[PDB]
């Protein structure tokens, strides 16, 4: 006979229901989670063993909406649900982001999530729901996980801080903030604010965090119950010996190679480096793993960058660690666009365009909480010639739909409303070189494209992206980040917003640890950041 | 003609500390 | 340039078959027409293998061109694309009576190409498209066992009617479809309403010996203008190998298949060929993987095989009649119409049913004419039913083809529109799989479709049988597990009320297959889906 | 930063600008294209390595259209560009196809390029304008490639030669020509006329050529002030002791090999021959490179072919120069469809459909120049089976697109206009068989399949394609070619048209210095061989 | 509020079983 | 009714040839 394990408890104003141990039982684990009539089923599998050659950790987030959640047969000419649509994608990124650095160093066996909406109250959005899922079925898994994460999201109605608002209730809040974390630290935030400030702002990220201990709480009341063994599971021993030979031949070379500023020059060197090092290596040993050889190549770049950035040392490209990169800034760059501008940062740039049209051109989108007419449209797109790659040009990848959302939300707050401007906006962004944030390139160069287009936005509009590095309780907060200082940094941290406050916040943290005053001086010296590019803004151009 | 070159407007500046 | 042509009368219509004038690049090609409606087939079989190939890949694809009817495409392109729902199903009913007719062993990639060119709205291109891929793999020499008949039969004041046209059928009680060779019966796919036993295996026999006609031309065809068989032999018998793979393996396979719980006994199963192929591989490095796969197979299937005939426990330790635990719950999500959750064994089914309007009717572009659809089925199967993880995109050919049998199950019982004038959709999400699955969405259909209020007849159940035969010995098994399945000699599955039987359908992997063993099977099958709508009955017995 | 490098030149009534150095610094090269107003944004990134076992040129062409150009937002569900419309495709081989041959033979670095519209003007079409940036691009780029290359639309108004006309021009002209090539020859031709005769076709490449020669001129001045050092690029070292171990095994049994007539038996002994050969050297010596063995045998194989068309000894088939294959012709050859035609030549089928429809059924495009109703619709299916091969059947692949253009180009001049004959019209061409010009056979099957349908075509209209085998000054123009003739020659010269004049002219030229002389010939060569076809198209059947 | 198996409005369960005659 | 090319309802053939100058 089927028997379910089921833990109930209240979070805010509503009831969170666990249940396990009766539904999917061949997957890893599986969750059936509902908060007042919204319910997510999700599960996890991972693999037993890794791939022979496997590298890379492949970890797959799905996240799929059930027309019949709703009550409702699918509006599409086949009458099913298909590919997921641009909110679907965006609320698997929001599960996949906060999950991904609790998994161990070195762990690599394939990891698939799928949450599938099931039940929903129009109330009551789903995303939290779904996250608090995965949270769940990795923590009852024993896939090595370091875990568990709650969600919550955090509104600001009346000048105080809300805990999961309803969708009545956001019409009125100046922010829909969502954060993830464990019990230490924070781990992933999503936000889009009507110019709030700095305290504001993290007296939100602070205040959800708090909140959503009761669901850390009271998942692992529920793993010490339902939660199945922990993995016997082990990194690859450390070598001493072979990483002393690789250290021997590459470690000087690629600390020269990191003092070359131009990123093309510097990557071809570091190439290189790395092709005549494992070269070299396997005519003295054929029966060396190259997997391995590249690995400890990469922990010696690593502690390069790193340990001169905690030194106070120039970064890469000669800058100090509060220095902005050059600016150009460029407007009516097309003659048959209504809006047009080119905006350059340093080797980042971006090709950004502005259309108006009518109530015809207003995208309708069939979501599960309600149908709803979207007038503002932003596409993101990243050619792989920005880096100077060859790739496929495909449909819009997810990193791409992230990314468009981000810059758009960095964009809403100084958008006009429809009395104002009764006219569909749409706002597309080429990024034609990309060297770190590309989305916040994205942000200035809508902002020139609007006003270039006559479009009567509030103010002009601005972000950049912020990154750490952090051993113990050593720090050092970088402004505008590079390529390589966002993959061996510790942090990914972009805020956008006018003169007069923040219109959007992202984080993406990859370690446990981060701390109050860290995100603090962070808010502090990327509002400084963000009133410098402003300022080269305002002498192109000022006005509509 | 389009490109960088038939801006309408345009400003510039070097790498710089923001003040505080 | 000259055609080769045979005709024939088939029932009420002449059957043509021409061969040799178009496309003479193809292994085989083959225009086939039935009254005006016609469909060129084609066959291409690849002369080497690949090298390390372990599975036939054979491909069929069904194309209806628009231009058939005279008309040109709906869709926005005016051009024929991805194939229907109803596309699929049709190169699924010429892939399953052809696929096991290939010799064991046999790996060369094969691809059957049916065109329909033109079409008769009176008669259906499904039938004429069989007997083209019959004929032209026939004609081709490509290791085959054919050639195979095709036959619908219809039920039309109590007598069976070969090849009833569209009107014809209106009027009848049945549309089955019978494909098979000389000696045996191979495929049968159908939906009736609620007819015995009797009358469905009476359909059967009569559309096997109807169809005999068309295997008897084939073979004159193939006598005039067949290309000689391929000089293509099994790999030889090597003795010496087997006792080695049997002297590691065999005692310890006979042990793992004691082992009832499904994943105990896949993992048991893994490490004993994982530590076999290992330790021969030491003692000999040039051993083949692949051929010593095929030997530990053969030991699981005679392990199997040999218990079930010798009357002993199955492995699960049930008798040959038994029937899995049952779980059946209803009214299982808080905000969907009507919602069950079924569990037969090791195999789950979460099924909604949800109502709609006129505008909610699926429209069908059908090459016979446009059609409107107010019952809607979808079968969905994630990876992570069987502990696995994978893909999940659009609808695979396997999930299409189990919707549809599902629904043909559940048909008999829905109400028609005077009665209850409502759109519904049901969906079936497979959570767990150990057989049949498709079985399982018919009873948690029945049940979901209550507890929404669809005041169906009658509640409707299904279970699959299995079978192992060895000469005239055989023994017929009641709702198979997977490995049954797969180690057995068909899948017979079988759906209905009370009263009678709603869909029946077989895949026989075997030639000499008897009336008699299809008349036990339908029998015991009988006894199996009462005893399950008895536990349904506990649960809801009428419409809520 | 530093500004864009820009060159301004004037091509016939309008004024292009070259934009480089600012935008996109991470391509290998990046290009700004201005034809007043018309822009296009173009891109190369070749890879630095080839990859380690490649054996073809991986060359990439993506044709890409911006509804912000025409300042729009696009038409679609997510009001987004997704997939490229054919428009896009064809235009994507209009820049690759002059391209291709201009990379020397042996180079199999990856290289991508990219072209954007980002700008239109109604009147200037943007596909000149992309052709002049990828010419650019790739002459800035430093990759291997013996351009520049120009390109030039040549109208005939009033009985003149018009360079680049207008779309309101257009609407006057008799012939719309692209002609692409380098300062010394023509590289690539794509043509519709109104019957034009063979000195007036000649006519309009010549002059095109003529005129284009001053963005060659352009294109190399800026090359001088801002292109990249040439990279340092060698072919493979010439080995002759492996050339004549080689030849040892293969020359005497491959010239035999093309000697058989039949396709499908030449084809099985040459690959027969091939293993053969390669396995015994590979047996003698395993560290022989057996990609480079492959080349070697297909220089033998092109050798053999080459030497004896130039020595004036019969063909492959045993044809001479001139001959055409054998010929026969079906019309009514399915009952339902409106028109039915099969024609043959040689091993080269098409099986050709016509359909008539309403206003209802008529395309409509959403195209950047403005939105367009399509009333002739002409589909083109080249399914594996044709060369005996199996393959994917999905959607349609890039040269079924450009073939299906090419023989509505054949096509369009006879056709009746929709004020004498107001129908949507429908051809659907199945190629069955293919060894040499399938696309000109589909215009003969076209014809035919109009003509039994009843549409009021001015006149019968047919096609051919023209081979080349040239070294030095030698030269022999080949009739009606074979699959072989075309891959082992130096170019595909496609000529379609009616008794008096010609409907599509398409030449694909391999080789460099080619001449007006042969061009010439190869015209009137071709005009022989279509009365001859249309006299046998004529005995089946002379009206509608 | 909920959803889940823990939910059924109406529930039955049979251990394996052979069918009646 | 039959399809194919035995059901051609006009036929035309000739032999690989020449053709006029
Ligand atoms: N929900 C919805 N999707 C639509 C509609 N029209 C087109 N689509 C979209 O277009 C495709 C139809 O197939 C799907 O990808 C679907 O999302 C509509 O009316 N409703
Ligand atoms: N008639 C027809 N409409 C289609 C087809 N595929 C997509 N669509 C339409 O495309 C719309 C989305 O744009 C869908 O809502 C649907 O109406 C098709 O095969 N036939
Ligand atoms: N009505 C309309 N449908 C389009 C357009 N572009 C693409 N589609 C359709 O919508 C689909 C993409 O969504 C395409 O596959 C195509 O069927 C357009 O401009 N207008
Ligand atoms: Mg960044
Ligand atoms: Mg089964
Ligand atoms: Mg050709």
């Amino acid at each position: 006979m089927l028997n379910p394990i089921v833990r109930k408890f209240q979070y805010g104003q509503h009831t969170v229901t666990l249940e396990t141990g009766m539904m999917a039982r061949q997957a890893t684990a599986a969750v059936m989670v509902s908060m007042d009539d919204t319910a997510v089923f999700v599960t996890v599998v991972g693999q037993k063993k890794a791939k022979p050659g496997q590298d890379f950790f492949p970890l797959t987030v799905n996240y799929q909406e059930r027309t019949y959640a709703a009550g409702r047969i699918p509006g599409s000419f086949f009458r099913r649900e298909g590919r997921p649509s641009e909110g679907e994608t965006l609320i698997a990124r929001l599960i996949d982001r906060p999950i991904r650095p609790l998994f161990p160093e070195g762990f690599v066996n394939e990891v698939q999530v799928i949450a599938t909406v099931v039940s929903v109250n129009p109330q009551v959005n789903p995303d939290i729901v779904a996250m608090i899922g995965a949270s769940a079925a990795l923590s009852l898994s024993g896939i090595p996980f370091n875990g568990p994460i709650g969600a919550a999201r955090v509104g600001y109605i009346n000048d105080q801080y809300v805990l999961n608002p309803t969708q009545d209730e956001l019409k009125e809040s100046k922010l829909d903030l969502v954060v993830a974390g464990t019990e230490a630290a924070v781990l992933m935030v999503e936000s889009e604010a009507e110019l709030l400030s700095e305290d504001q702002m993290l007296g939100a990220v602070v205040f959800g965090h708090e909140q959503q201990q009761v669901v850390i709480q009271n998942i692992n009341e529920l793993v010490k119950e339902a939660g199945k063994p922990r993995w016997d599971w082990q990194p690859e021993p450390v070598n001493e010996a072979l990483n002393a030979r690789v250290a021997a031949l590459a470690e000087a070379r690629l600390s020269d190679a990191y003092r070359i500023t131009d990123k093309q020059e510097r990557y071809a060197q570091v190439d290189v480096i790395k092709s005549e090092t494992i070269a070299t290596l396997l005519a003295e040993d054929e029966t060396l793993d190259e997997n391995e050889l590249g690995e400890i190549l990469h922990a010696i770049e690593k502690n390069v960058v790193r340990s001169r950035v905690l030194a106070g040392e120039p970064r890469i490209d000669g800058r100090e660690k509060d220095m902005i990169r050059g600016l150009d800034v460029r407007t009516g760059v097309l003659p048959r666009t209504h809006g047009s501008a080119l905006f350059t940062r340093g080797e980042t740039q971006a090709l950004v365009t502005a259309t108006l049209g009518t109530a015809r051109d207003a995208q309708v989108l069939d979501e599960l909480m309600g149908e709803r007419t979207d007038t503002f449209l932003f596409h993101y797109n990243f050619p792989p010639y920005s880096v100077g790659e060859t790739g496929m040009v495909g449909s819009p990848k997810r990193r791409e739909i992230g990314h468009g959302r981000l810059a758009k939300r960095g964009v809403l707050a100084v958008m006009p409303d429809m009395d104002k401007f009764p006219y569909t906006v749409r706002v597309v962004s080429e990024i034609t070189e990309s060297n770190g944030s590309s989305s916040m390139a994205s942000v200035c160069g809508a902002s020139l494209a609007l006003m270039d287009a006559g479009v009567p936005i509030k103010a002009a509009v601005a972000g950049i992206a912020m990154g750490l590095v952090k051993e113990g309780d050593n720090y050092v907060v970088l402004s505008d980040i590079l390529g390589d200082e966002d993959h061996l940094g510790d942090m990914d941290f972009k805020v956008a917003g006018s003169r007069d406050g923040i219109s959007a916040l992202q984080m993406d943290i990859k370690i446990e640890g981060i701390t109050k005053e860290i995100m603090q001086v962070a808010l502090n010296q990327a509002k400084g950041a963000r009133l410098h590019i402003l300022g080269v803004m305002e002498q192109a151009i000022n006005a509509p | 003609a389009a490109g960088g070159h038939t801006a309408t407007h345009h400003a510039s500046a070097a790498p710089a500390r923001p003040q505080p």
